[PDB]
């Protein structure tokens, strides 16, 4: 294990004509890559390569911000004849599958453990009705409450399980900057892991299924708007992004080929033709001879 | 040092002479749980000869038209010798998995295997949202066979399965492989009956083909695992 | 230390919830009684003030303590076995089956209590206060006592004696991630009167 | 690394680790192969 | 008294076959807890445990922002035929009963010595009227004014009593963030008290209650719209927050079993069926040898 | 040391031979309040042998369906003796308070009460917005009774009573409890007619029972509380 | 601790005291109980 | 020290308060078979916790005309946890055994057991030519009963009895016996399932019995045994 900041820099090479020294041929069969350099390959010069290393660590590679939650609600007035539940929330149940980009780029490990930097970007529109005259958005206060496992979940905008006396929550308004917090580093296990080949319950029932993990079971995140409901309907979108902190990954994957179907598994239907196709990943060309953008003169 | 190799553990002792080297899985041999890292406060039983010794599995026919075969760990082995009654018996165990693949053929005929260790193989089913059946996913000794190899069956790439701990068996350079397999979970033990921490996938990349008189030849394909410093907690009634 | 509600049935009053009914028994290595070891289910555990508490937070970690005292006669002897058998399968119902898990013999005398350490025996470093009890992160597993011996009475003596369980935590127990207990529930801001 | 919070873990990005071994994944074989060497 | 940073270590331990030592054996009757350590009541490992203990202090359990005060009127024209009172405002009677999560997470102990940072949250709707059309909430200067023990109190928005000469008094808008300040340790006594076995009066007669404590006396909160009213009607709701801060805790309480009813007094009528009803605090199994959550196979 | 304890405070003197332990209620003994606590300016009169010693209450039949008994303190002793006089003649008073509560049945008898010393315990009321009267609340010497045991009379639970200072009179174990208390106020002295400090609890968790020939057996609870370390100061008539 | 405020009681959440003395619960009695005697 | 005594191997945890003493057989402590003695060259299998933990058998009923119970070892844990898996698993066998022996009665109830644990106790059958069959002498856990208790069930004596390693349980002094076995054999291990290396034996030599108001009490005997330092050699197929 060595320091890189800057690429491996090329030396000056020679003719070789030697006897007992094949630096070319390799048995791929040992497992071990190719360690054939381009010194002992081709005559090479000398070359000072100063490219930096650091926008491909792992801290850079996944410590940017993705969108992980979009929920989008009513908010107005949804009592009845007889319902006295005012419903102006969502509940999520946390997890990071729901879009692909973070999931494949965080399914490109077994595990990781990082402490996650979460950023809310509420926006409002004006519900389109039969007489509707628009002029602005009211800057109504949210309260995004982390529901802990076993705790217990809102059933109303009006409910009481929203003192969140010990339950973390956050209080954010529509014209202030997006609501910004750290979630540490909070699984039973020493690493968050993508993959689990195996089940999460005791018992051997269908109800208990294959790839859910007993460490992703991560609560809820139950969000209200704090304010009464207006005399007109809002439409309330919510944006949650993830960017992991302090991040330590293993074991890296193949990347994922087939288009995601659902968050509770990775199975997959495949697009009809290729590419990433159940049968062909890549585009068919016409020969193993043929060059499909050959440049021609 | 040469092509050939030996490998004793307790009773057992396997030689090979078309070997090619052995793979140390992440550069790492298994080792005993540490203090540093134990959980579990109660006394472990550590049974090194008559648990850490090479189980062999019943053997599979390479054919023209194999898709590929998988073993799960420690699945393959929970219901076999004095592992297996650790497993039953025991809530918690600890393992890391030395695993030698076998395959003969003559000079005249031509086939390549890829051996992977995967860990946290997490199969992925074609043309359906509901996820794999415990019989799909818990076959023990006799382990799965691959529908959809390609894609390791994940939805992922055969092409870039090497990333993991793999070998080949290529019937002009090697007969046999072999990968040491290190204690791979986000915990320091596990529960054997309900979670795999590794895989054992055997994938026909090239076909096993003879010439005029080496055609449809019987080649079968041995799978020997020996469990490497094994530990279990929780002594309770066997299950 | 807490009194468990071992006696948590539909015919038990009040006090009657915290005592468990011992009796001499025409038979042998017959189970007595259970625990469920769900802090976050309604079980025994929960009104203790380890289950009250700790059902403040999401996940726990450590060894529990759970003591018996015995409230017979003087006269009145019997050796008792408790078993934590870690999780995996059922509950035992037969003593064969439950003394090859973790157990302590108890017999009677002037040392009126005796203790089971229910071990920290998990994969993960910690484990989760969850609704799905069959869950690998919640599941601790079971503790059950059966008859050694039996219970021997002299005919001066009550034959139908009680024991009263207590259950805490040891120096190497944690609690992480809080969380608004279950315990309390609130319909409108209380009034001054009503 | 700055961090106005008193925990550790509310720190912004970690202090790059330009650290690299990979060996583990490129040359992962009991007794190591040499260069220019016949690796049979 | 030791210090613990982090859970206590295990240590190995051997087979003991010792005549006069009994460590699984111990006398509730003392009062004392069972002292027999993993370690001597089984075989153990040795553990060195990194477990830390800093989220259960009592600074961390009782040191989070929990409501304590949600009080609504509506903002408009009060005024009639002959009245000339305003009612733009209301009055609370300072207290820390009225929501139970905080009050039973309090009520876990005796005294409490704490300096209490408070969070004012407020909201506005527009009054649902049969001609109403909405376009955005007015930025309304709010005044939230302490009047302490024996001090005059607001009958109306117009009022006087709101110079806050010597009254604590915080002005804050709707569109700012919430109106945020520490009060300090303010009680007549060395801590404060979550329960008093006695009376406040020194008269022996019924309207002397038990139950209230001759320190609980913290006068008023009175928080007005300092804007005259609108041409339309209103609603302000106001979320008050209090975080205990620098807190010492003594003579740990039994948790509260049975749901308040009031915040004069600690008494209960319990739920009809177990859990928490007076005679069944844990819900009812079948028997005392029944598992109900058994694992079956 | 053994089983065995003799308590001596001035006159008094009560001996036991089935003891446990004593209790020092959260490890503390009774003292004299110092000049960095105090707050009343006025020079305090201590006196020690009339007021510090044992005064024996009126006892109680331990019943097969008894629920259980508390006395508040000071209001037990706020009409007994030269504490009575001291308290009836002065404003403030300060007193820890050491309770000792006994039991005799045979070696044939089972049955087992916890003792139970709760500060500030503010009684609860079943099925009522109506806070406890007067007369429900101040019993003095006679005591008062449990109707809600379970909930300790609180809304709380008997079962979480052992955070309180408590001892156990298990009649196989024990016949005698003993439990030491210190002041408990977050003021240094109080006023004795208007607020208790501290209350003692004798809740049967057992049942009394015996066996053919012991049933009905006459079983009296008698409790002996002897002021420890008495203050009182603001000298005025009697009230 | 920070404290941008001139009063002490305005400061932030206090400097954590990891001090513990459950003895005071969970053995309060005059007489010590010794690990492994009979505690009679 | 006293008449207390709690024994504490792997999980399991035996406390008794009417002990008499631990009775270590001909003076000795089981120990793991030394370098010097070892004649098995194969590295032998030694789980502590998993099988070196107290098994407690199905109890009997003490009756007026009992003659007496005898349990072989290792036969009666054969079928038992994971000495057994390790017996059934391994050709050679070594342990010691800790046996405890416990039986409760009341202060008014008299009787005598004398506990035995007689080395290679070969059972001679009165009245015939014809050795004892496998059933009679192979009983397992459930054990076997004296016939001739009398004669040792051998054409020996009870009365001389006491040279084999013994304590009694006297109702009056005793509630439990503790017998300390190490490895009594000419060889250094032996086969488990056609060898017998000690038998447990409790026979009554004063009869149980009560005054007027405990006669025809239920009085079980509860017999639980701990291999101590066991060892296995020759891994091979479960017989
Ligand atoms: C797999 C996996 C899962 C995770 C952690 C994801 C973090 O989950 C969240 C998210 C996305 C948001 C909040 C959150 N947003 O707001 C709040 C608050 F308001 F309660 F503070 N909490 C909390 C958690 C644990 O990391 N890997
Ligand atoms: C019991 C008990 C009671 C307390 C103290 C509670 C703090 O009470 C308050 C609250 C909740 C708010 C204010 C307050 N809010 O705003 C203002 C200001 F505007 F006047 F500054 N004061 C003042 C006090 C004393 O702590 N324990």
């Amino acid at each position: 294990g060595e320091i890189v900041k800057t690429v491996a820099n090329t030396v000056e090479s020679e003719i070789k004509a030697e006897l007992g020294v094949i630096p070319s041929l390799n048995a791929v069969e040992t497992g071990a890559t190719s360690n054939t350099e381009p010194e002992e390959a081709i005559q090479t010069r000398t070359v000072i390569n100063m490219h930096g290393t650091a926008e491909c660590l792992v801290e850079n590679f996944l410590g940017r911000s993705a969108l992980v939650c979009m929920r989008s609600f009513e908010y107005k007035n949804h009592s009845t004849s007889t319902s006295s539940i005012q419903k102006n929330f969502f509940i999520w149940t946390l997890n990071t599958r729901e879009l692909v980009q973070i999931r494949r780029k965080m399914e490109l490990f077994t595990y990781l453990r990082f402490d996650t930097e979460i950023t809310i970007v509420p926006t409002l529109r004006l519900f389109s009705s039969s007489n509707v005259s628009f002029s602005g958005l009211p800057n109504l206060t949210l309260q995004a409450m982390y529901v802990p496992t076993g705790a217990r979940k809102p059933s109303s905008q009006d409910s009481f399980e929203w003192q969140s006396a010990c339950n973390p929550s956050v209080f954010f308004k529509i014209n202030d900057p997006p609501a910004r917090l750290t979630i540490p580093f909070m699984s039973i296990n020493s690493a968050y892991a993508n993959f689990y080949d195996g089940f999460a319950g005791f018992e051997k029932k269908a109800t208990v299924l294959y790839g859910i993990n007993p460490a992703n079971t991560m609560g809820n995140l139950c969000l209200r708007v704090v304010n009464s409901y207006q005399p007109v309907q809002y439409t309330l979108t919510v944006r949650v992004y993830m960017k992991p902190k302090h991040i330590k990954a293993w074991a890296p994957r193949a990347p994922r080929t087939m288009p995601y179907t659902n968050i509770l598994n990775n199975n997959y239907a495949g697009r009809s033709a290729a590419p990433n196709a159940p049968t062909a990943i890549v585009s068919h060309r016409s020969t193993i001879k043929t060059m499909p953008n050959d440049i021609n003169l | 040092s040469d092509r050939v190799l030996q490998l004793k553990l307790g009773n057992s002792s396997i030689v090979t002479q078309e070997a090619a080297n052995i793979c140390c899985a992440y550069g790492e041999w298994p080792t005993y749980l540490p203090d540093n890292e134990a959980v579990a406060i109660d006394k472990p039983t550590q049974p090194e000869t008559s648990t850490d010794r090479f189980y062999t599995l019943k053997s599979k026919k390479w054919e023209s038209n194999s898709t590929g075969w998988w073993w799960k760990l420690p699945d393959a082995l929970n219901q076999i010798g004095m592992f297996g009654q650790n497993v039953q018996y025991h809530y918690l165990y600890r393992s890391g998995f030395l695993c030698h693949v076998q395959c003969n053929a003559t000079k005249f005929h031509q086939g390549t295997l890829l051996i992977v260790a995967i860990p946290e193989h997490q199969i992925g089913k074609k043309g359906t949202g509901t996820s794999a059946s415990f019989a799909e996913v818990m076959k023990g000794a006799e382990g799965g066979v691959f529908e959809q190899p390609y894609l390791l069956d994940d939805g992922t790439s055969l092409a870039c399965a090497l990333v993991y701990p793999h070998q080949w068996i290529n019937l002009r350079t090697n007969n046999s492989a072999t990968i040491v397999l290190p204690w791979m979970n986000s915990a320091p033990m596990d529960f054997a009956l309900r979670h795999n921490n590794w895989t054992l996938a055997v994938i026909p990349v090239c076909p096993l083909a003879g010439g005029t008189g080496n055609t449809n030849t019987y080649v079968p394909i041995t799978i020997s695992i020996a469990p490497m410093c094994a530990e279990y907690n929780g002594l309770r009634n066997a299950i | 230390e807490s009194m468990m509600e071992i006696n948590n049935v539909n015919d038990a009053s009040g006090v009657e919830r915290l005592r468990v009914q011992i009796s001499a028994q025409s038979d042998m290595d017959q189970l007595l009684f259970n625990i469920p070891l769900d802090i976050q289910l309604e079980g025994p555990l929960r009104n203790t003030l380890l289950g009250n508490i700790s059902r403040y937070y999401t996940h726990w970690s450590g060894s529990l303590e759970m003591t018996f005292m015995f409230c017979g006669s003087f006269m009145t002897t019997g050796k008792l076995i408790i078993c934590y058998t870690p999780p995996g399968g059922s509950s035992p119902t037969d003593r064969m089956q439950a003394m090859l898990a973790t157990h302590v013999v108890w017999d009677f005398g002037l040392q009126s209590s005796i203790t089971i350490i229910i071990p920290w025996i998990s994969g993960s470093h910690y484990r989760m206060f969850n609704t799905d009890a069959k869950a690998i992160n919640a599941n601790v597993g079971y503790v059950t006592c059966f008859m050694q011996t039996n219970l021997v009475a002299p005919v001066g003596a009550a034959d139908q004696c009680y024991i009263v369980g207590m259950v805490a935590a040891k120096k190497d127990f944690n609690l992480r991630l809080m969380r608004d207990s279950p315990d309390i529930g609130q319909s409108a801001i209380l009034p001054e009167q009503a | 690394q700055i961090n106005f919070y008193k925990d550790s873990y509310a720190a912004s990005a970690s202090k790059q680790d330009f650290s690299q071994d990979p060996s583990k994944f490129t040359e992962p074989v009991a007794e190591a192969l040499k260069a220019g060497a016949p690796v049979l």
